[PDB]
């Protein structure tokens, strides 16, 4: 800042960049249908898994 | 911060032509008849020194 | 603003000098055609003595005669007329040093051309220093991390090694020591100065639109807070092309004498000894062979003499040298260069073919060498590297055996595959150097055949891929092979199963 001489603005642009320092919040959204997908999956794995250890005995 | 250098750099060359405007104005002047004065208690002083 | 004004009316008050001006020095120009002049008087001048003419230009008094001597000009004759009055400055011609260079962009003489006001000099030096002598060297056992991916295998570079980069015109000749400078970023913003190295470039007798947008690519990369550019270009006069090098070798020698170490890349040597025999054809002095005089090769010699690693006696200073010798048509039995050979430790030759077929850098390797280079690799290059240049000489030889379509076994066919594996490996873009942490993998993966399987064209993707890769994941290794240099057998064997994992894509 110090080096503009003739400064006029950077006050400005930092209130402006401190004014948004709160940006944006991230996004945590998915908590429903991603344990849909991840049911599914625990679903035929265990299915997939109990067959291949039945079978193996087998 | 690049603005700021142009404009220092463009004080700098119309302060050039002002060194013009300078040179013209010491032009016409007695300062011609006066200064060999200037360079008689000058070289009186630097002879002097030795 | 008006701060200018004081500053140089502050200058005016020097300019107290003239209550002290009985220069023991004046005496009047004979005659000054052909860029040179007689002047008569001035009988306490000093051999190699700057002086001033009274149109500004300054001169050096280069030879001494019973009623007269003759003086070179450092400008157009223009502006020199006849009959005027000669200042000596009472100087062996002198150069500003210190670390306020750093940034600037000078002429031949330290007077800066950036128009970024002047110069803060630490002193000033004399241009015709003595080389030091054999006692206060040391051989070479640092590193110089160029960054380039073929020059860092294969000819690696000492501190103060003296290594000629020689290729032909536009054969991206000036891009391997930019590109050196701007790997030397690595350290210049670290800590420690023995880690830092400083850059010197010497733009002789080159278009000042090439000059201009090389500053500006060094200020876009910010190489310029370590870099100090000495511009000749080819508008000004020969004795200042002539000149300028020895001046930033003095510069140099600033900085290595003062313990640090630094960088300084000539380009070129070749015009310097256009205008050092223009100078002595203006001499009326009789040439040699190919119309140059017999000392041009005293001359790159008396040159590059100041470029060394000094002792622990000395501050362990170094200076590291880049010349550049634009030849013609690949010939290296021209004069010239036959010359630089003699001096330098080592040669990178760029072959115009391989440019060319586009590839860049374009190292022949088979003439490429370096003489000590191998006493200061970085260890762990010099663990993965020793049977690199082996295998490359070796492809080398079923390069042109295997244009005649004959079908071949497949230990020479497995060496044809991997051999164009590593020629399309070594390309590189500018502006793109490479941390030594970041070549290790490469050749770990190029000479243990996990390319082969890859194709060609895929290399390319295939680098910056693996590179990621590990940058993502194996970052533990990358830091180990930065703070170590030099891999052990863990170290080998992590690196072999970080390597395959992804070889397997
Ligand atoms: N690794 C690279 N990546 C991209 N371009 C490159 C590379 N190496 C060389 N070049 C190209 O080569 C051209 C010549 O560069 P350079 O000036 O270094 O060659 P040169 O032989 O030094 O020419 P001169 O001697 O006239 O300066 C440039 O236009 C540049 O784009």
């Amino acid at each position: 800042r110090s080096v503009l001489k003739n400064t006029s603005v950077i006050d400005k642009i930092e209130s402006y960049v401190k004014q948004y320092k709160p940006v944006k919040i991230d996004a945590s959204k998915q908590l429903q249908v991603i344990e849909s997908f991840e049911k599914h999956a625990m679903t035929n794995a265990k299915e997939t898994e109990s067959l291949v250890s039945k079978e193996l005995k087998d | 911060v690049r603005y700021e250098a142009s404009l220092r750099q463009l004080e700098q060359r119309q302060l050039a032509k002002s060194v013009i405007s300078r040179v013209q104005s010491e032009l016409g002047n007695p300062k011609f008849q006066e200064k060999v004065l200037q360079q008689s208690i000058s070289e009186i002083e630097q002879l002097l020194s030795k | 603003k008006a701060q200018p004004t004081e500053v140089s009316s502050i200058l005016e008050e020097r300019i107290g000098v003239s209550d002290e001006a009985n220069l023991n020095e004046t005496g009047r120009v004979l005659a000054v055609g052909d860029g040179i002049a007689r002047v008569f008087g001035l009988n306490n001048i000093q051999a190699e003595e700057l002086v001033e003419f009274s149109s500004g230009v300054k001169g050096m008094a280069l030879n001494l005669e019973p009623g007269q001597v003759g003086i070179v000009l450092f400008g157009s004759d223009r502006l020199v007329k006849e009959g005027e009055l000669v200042k000596r400055t009472g100087n062996i011609v002198d150069v500003p040093v210190g670390p306020g260079l750093l940034g600037r962009v000078v002429d031949a003489l330290g007077n800066p051309i950036d128009g970024k006001g002047p110069i803060d000099a630490a002193g000033r030096s004399r241009a015709q220093v003595k080389a030091p002598g054999i006692l206060p060297r040391r051989s070479v056992h640092e590193p110089v991390q160029t960054g380039l991916k073929a020059v860092d295998a294969l000819v690696p570079i000492g501190r103060g090694q003296r290594e000629l980069i020689i290729g032909d015109r536009q054969t991206g000749k000036t891009a391997v020591a930019l590109d050196t400078i701007l790997n030397q970023k690595r350290w210049n913003n670290g800590s420690d100065e023995s880690k830092k190295l400083y850059c010197v470039y010497v733009a002789v007798g080159q278009k000042r639109s090439t000059v201009a947008q090389l500053v500006q690519t060094l200020e876009q990369h910010d190489a310029m807070k370590y870099s100090i550019i000495v511009a000749a270009t080819a508008s000004e006069a020969a004795p200042l092309q002539y000149l300028a090098p020895f001046t930033a070798a003095s510069i140099g020698e600033w900085f290595r004498d003062n313990g640090k170490h630094a960088l300084i890349v000539y380009d070129d040597l070749s015009k310097q000894a256009v205008a050092y025999r223009q100078l002595s054809l203006l001499l009326r002095r009789p040439p040699g062979r190919e119309a140059y005089p017999g000392d041009v090769f005293y001359l790159h010699s008396r040159l590059l003499e100041r470029a060394a690693k000094l002792s622990e006696k000395e501050g362990s200073g170094s200076l590291t040298a880049l010349p550049v010798i634009e030849t013609q048509g690949g010939d290296v039995s021209a004069y010239i260069p036959t010359n630089v050979i003699s001096i330098t430790d080592g040669q990178i030759f760029l072959e115009a073919e391989l440019f060319y077929k586009g590839i860049r850098p374009a190292i022949n390797v088979g003439l490429s060498v370096s003489r000590v280079g191998s006493a200061a690799q970085v260890k762990a290059l010099k663990q993965v590297a020793g049977s690199l240049k082996l295998f490359l000489a070796q492809y080398r030889e079923v390069a042109a055996f295997a244009q005649f379509g004959s079908d071949l076994d497949a230990s020479t066919k497995q060496t044809l595959v991997r051999g164009e594996r590593l020629t399309q490996l070594l390309k590189q873009n500018q502006y793109s150097p490479l941390a030594t942490e970041e070549q290790v993998p490469l050749i770990y993966a190029g000479v243990n055949g996990h390319l082969d399987g890859i194709e060609l064209s895929r290399i390319g993707e295939f680098e910056s891929s693996f590179l990621s890769y590990l940058k993502s994941n194996h970052n533990e290794l990358l830091t180990e092979i930065r703070e170590k240099g030099e891999l052990s057998k863990e170290l080998l064997a992590s690196l072999k199963s970080a390597t395959e994992s992804f070889v397997a894509t």
